[PDB]
RNA sequence: AAAAUGGAUAA
RNA sequence: CGCUGCUGCAGUUGAAACGCCCGUAGUUGGCCCCCCGCCGCCACGAGGAAACGGGAGCGCUCCAGGCAGGCCCGUUGGCCCCGCCGCGUGGGACCGCGCAGCGGGCGCGGCGCGCCGCCGCCGCAGCCCCGAGGAGAGCGGGCGGGGGCACCGGUACCGGCCGGGGACGGGUGAAACAGGAUGAUCCCGCCGAGACCGCCGGCCGCGCAGGCGCCUGCCAAGACCGCCUCUGUCAAUCAAGGGCGAAGGCCGGGGGCUAGAAGGCGAUCAGACACCACCGUAUUCCCGGCCGUAAACGGUGCCGCCCCGCGGCCGGCGCGCGCGUCCCGCCGGCCGCCCAGGGAAACCGGGAGGCUCCGGGCUCUGGGGGGAGUAUGGCCGCAAGGCUGAAACUUGAAGGCAUU
């Protein structure tokens, strides 16, 4: 798997986004 | 062997499903049964799919069947 | 092809190409009548009927032997089902299926077939209020469907 | 299936069209208007700008040479574009905090060729042409 | 490019079929992609042929024989040579060899 | 209407307070006390908690024993169905 | 359902045609289908044709000496203005000199030869050569 | 059973 | 630039049929009933600003121009175009929408007709198309790993035994870690537990897909076929909406055998924290919830119809033969080869054929390759995330099937 690996790392970028978004919010 | 739509064999018609006829219409007709006291004509349908009971008896005369309906008793052919 | 599943069969009932009464063995005409309707008051349904003439008497089609349909020469005489048979029928078969899914909600299969079975009722149910056929104000409820059906 | 195929579509047709036209990139980048506010140049044939230093930016792999280009500040919307001095020995005339004119490259505003990072060029320093300081025709 | 028309599998009209394991590899391949050869032979290696028989007190015993079916899965059978890679005219004829 | 968008609708008496999950489980062990059952023996739907296991048909009067916050609990819908047939295996 | 009776019925005649099938058949039969025809057989392009009135969907007999290519319907049927009778034969005719475009006008069902002489214009029904 | 690598640029 | 596809796009693999079903908007719809209204329509009009486009003539020296000019039509300078879903007259094909009795008299209805009447007045044949190889139904006949609920056996594995009984036992590629004189491994009689339903198990079947295989009992259900049953267009396909949807996840109860995300561990190599062993929590299992995804695949939407031979299977359903679980088949599927024919080809051919000789209908979806399913704005979800969905910016190739 090479495709999901990349959509895994998405999905943890997108989920860091939304943790830091709540600290600066 | 020239035959043409127009004008097609009998058999070939009675060969295909009733619908697919250069002139579709009913596959089935009416064959008769014998009862007591009856040697003259005692028609029923061909297919019948329900009950048909002995005239003036109880039991019934024509097994149930999806298809032609069966008889347990003497019968006679088609139209006499 | 079939109206709820993707089937295309064509397993069809057949009439007469000539249309002509009976020469087997026909009843007289107001005779037919007359006994079509004494079966009604015994509660026969119209298809029973048809079916009935088939094997006990000498026709399929009523309409050739008489001169009008099953439920056209049953309605003069006030023997036409108030709730037109096409909609009684599947009517009666919804509540069935209630019935079974009431005890357990498990089944899905089930419900599947009321979701679709339910669905022509409203459907032909439309088709019948406009023709008048059915009165505006009736109107199928899943709950009710039981009082409608008595 | 284009389908649709009603007397009576017209209106679903019409609007598939409108809908469905604007994926076209061509058409998108045309009539969307993100680039009529994007372009550094305003969507201008050419515009003014001041010189704010000289880089030089090495050209693709394939081909190896230090293209020489200005960094310029357009006088218009202060955007901080890069032109590339044209033809040979063009940076010797220009001078840095000098006016300068710039236009595109000729792409629709891509790179042309081997410019890493460069989509403008200057027809004009200080008022007098390039090509004229080129030429001779007019000197500094 | 389909190698095989059966996408390599007999799956027709299901859409699911039971999955079991190879015997080696113990991959899981469904039933439909799987080498399934049915194996009958003789308990003692047929070498031991009649010395058993010789050996064996009661009269006329036949030699135990096993009945097991041997389901592979694709990737052990080919390294397993129990199935070869054939040429693209080879593939489409069957009659098991 | 619509007086709880969400099925917070028994649990909107705790209010704010409380917790989401906390008032979670409440909204189904409290919509079973306040809901009517039905009386074995008369088959009318009045069955309610006179208190807890206490449970009287308010129509037939009869009271009956039952799980805690529903007449029917499902462990004994089990053991009855198993003692009806153990109790034939003997007859 | 059979939206169009006339588009199943032409393809039936071509796909004939092209297996030679000197005899062919037509399932379901319409006045348009028969007004279509006897515009054929008139022309020649199809040499005669009947049909077998059982009591239900009529079912047709066409008869092609066999000198058949194309003959296929235009639905959507777009009215077509008088004027411009050409830009629909420039895109479906197979050369000015030859062909037909059936086409309806109230006087009555008429091929693209009699609308111009008449300067009139209608919806197009098909084109057959 | 164990084996990773190979500048750019033309040829 | 048929690179926008109404004419005239592409969606099997290049980019793209939503997993599926239900379905209201829309949008699309059999056949039939000459001879009338309202359409839409069909043609012709009338009346709508010139310029402008064209367009007749006329040598500004040619011309781009212009309405001029000449011993000239009252000399000219015309003319066709403002498109105009507007407004008239005509014509009835296709195409929709038409429930409803007709008639004579009294009526020359207070300068001719009308309306609302007024009755039997016996005048009129008074008034039921047909039954879609469209459906909705009805009955029969069998078919099925189709669904629910119980009931429910069988070994296997694992844990606890008892009688042995005697030494290493696993484990692998080779080993190593664990178990053993607390008697291991091994057998054999048990016992407890939960899973799982082998072989039969398939070019089998059934389901709307996802999927579906112990024993009996129990309910409801479904196509297909048969059909001298019933209605009588009730149809198609879909926004929006409603249901279902593997696996993994998650919530609250339970369970708990086996595998086994994590975690430890051994070997493994440069390093492996990977692969191979060994141990093992979540999970697997169950019941009520969410979630809403898949290489949800035939990477092929949905109904409709014609389309060539050889087949296999399967479910009814017939006709003759000797009378068979035969032979020819008739329909609904499941499939293999493929005649045309198509396509860049691989190859589909029960379509991916009947297309540049392009037009049955309904729906979705794409427009070079990255950025990008990204950002934000929602919305839904307990979450994990799902659905909708950018741009700036970059780059010349990315990519399909083939041949060497």
């Amino acid at each position: 798997m090479r495709a999901k690996w990349a959509k895994k790392r998405m999905r943890k970028l997108k989920r860091k986004r939304r943790h830091m978004k709540a600290r600066s919010k | 062997m020239n035959v043409d739509l127009l004008y097609p064999d009998p058999v070939e018609e009675q060969r295909k499903h009733k619908l697919k006829r250069l002139v579709q219409g009913p596959n089935s007709y009416f064959l008769e049964i014998k009862c007591a006291g009856c040697q003259d004509i005692v028609v029923v349908y061909s297919h019948a799919n329900t009950p048909v009971f002995c005239p003036g008896c109880t039991s019934q005369i024509s097994i149930p069947t999806g298809g032609k309906c069966a008889f347990t008793s003497q019968v006679e052919r088609y139209r006499q | 092809g079939r109206m709820h599943s993707k089937g295309k069969g064509i397993s069809r009932s057949a009439i007469p190409y000539t249309r002509a009464p009976a020469p087997w063995n026909k009843y007289t005409p107001e005779d037919v009548c007359e006994q079509i309707c004494k079966l009604a008051k015994k509660g026969t349904p119209p298809s029973r009927i048809g079916l009935i003439l088939r094997d006990q008497f000498a026709i399929g089609q009523v309409k050739n032997v008489t001169g009008s349909k099953i439920v056209r020469i049953l309605k003069a005489k006030g023997l036409a089902p108030e709730i037109p048979e096409d909609l009684y029928c599947m009517i009666k078969k919804a509540v069935a299926i209630r019935k079974h899914l009431e005890r357990s909600r498990r089944d899905k299969d089930s419900k599947f077939r009321l979701i679709l079975v339910e669905s022509r009722i409203h459907r032909l149910a439309r088709y019948y209020r406009q023709a008048r056929r059915l009165p505006p104000t009736f109107r199928y409820k899943s709950d009710q469907a039981a009082a409608l059906l008595a | 299936m284009s389908k649709t195929s009603g007397l009576y579509t017209a209106r679903k047709l019409r609007t598939v069209r409108r809908v469905n036209r604007w994926a076209d990139k061509k058409y998108r980048k045309a009539h969307l208007g993100t680039w009529l506010k994007a372009n550094p140049l305003e969507g201008a044939c050419m515009a003014r700008g001041i010189v704010t230093q000289k880089i030089g930016i090495s050209a693709k792999q394939p081909n190896s040479a230090v293209r020489k280009a200005v960094r310029v500040q357009l006088t218009k919307n202060s955007k901080k574009i890069t032109a590339f001095v044209p033809r040979d020995g063009s940076i010797t005339y220009i001078d840095n905090n000098d006016e300068v004119l710039v236009a595109g490259f000729g792409r629709a505003g891509r790179a042309v060729g081997d410019i890493p990072g460069c989509r403008f060029k200057v027809i004009k320093v200080a008022g007098i042409g390039l090509l004229a300081l080129f030429l001779r025709k007019r000197e500094k | 490019p389909v190698k095989r028309r059966n996408n390599g599998r007999s799956k027709y009209n299901c859409g699911h079929t039971n999955i079991v394991r190879c015997q080696n590899c113990h991959r899981c391949v469904p039933k439909d992609k799987v080498i399934k050869r049915f194996t009958i032979r003789n308990i003692v290696d047929n070498t031991i042929a009649d010395d058993v028989l010789n050996a064996c007190v009661i009269q006329g015993f036949a030699i135990p024989k096993l009945y097991n079916k041997v389901q592979y899965c694709v990737s052990c059978s080919i390294h397993n040579h129990i199935v070869r890679v054939r040429s693209r005219e080879d593939r489409k004829i069957r009659t098991p060899p | 209407m619509a007086k709880r968008t969400k099925k917070v609708g028994l649990t909107g008496k705790y209010g704010t307070r409380y917790g989401r999950a906390a008032r979670k489980q409440l909204l189904k062990i409290e919509t079973s006390q306040k809901a009517k059952y039905t009386c074995p023996f008369c088959a009318k739907d009045k069955v309610r908690r006179t208190a807890c296991g206490i449970w009287t048909c308010r129509s037939c009067s009869k009271t009956m024993a039952g799980g805690a916050y529903s007449l029917h609990t499902e462990p004994a819908n089990a053991a009855r169905a198993t003692i009806r047939r153990l109790r034939l295996a003997r007859e | 359902v059979r939206i169009n009776v006339l588009r199943d019925a032409l393809k039936s005649i071509c796909n004939a045609q092209r297996i030679g099938k000197k005899q062919v058949i037509v399932r379901p039969s319409s006045k348009v289908i028969i007004e279509f025809l006897q515009l054929m057989q008139k022309n020649g392009y199809i040499s005669d044709f009947a049909v077998v009135d059982n009591h239900r969907s009529n079912r047709i007999v066409v008869n092609l000496i066999g000198r058949l290519n194309k003959a296929g319907v235009i639905s959507p049927r777009f009215d077509i203005p008088a004027n411009d009778i050409e830009k629909w034969v420039v895109n479906l005719l197979p050369s000015r000199l030859f062909g037909h475009i059936i086409l309806t006008t109230s006087q009555g069902i008429m091929d693209h030869i009699e609308a111009q002489h008449r300067q009139i214009g209608g919806k197009v029904i098909g084109y057959f050569y």
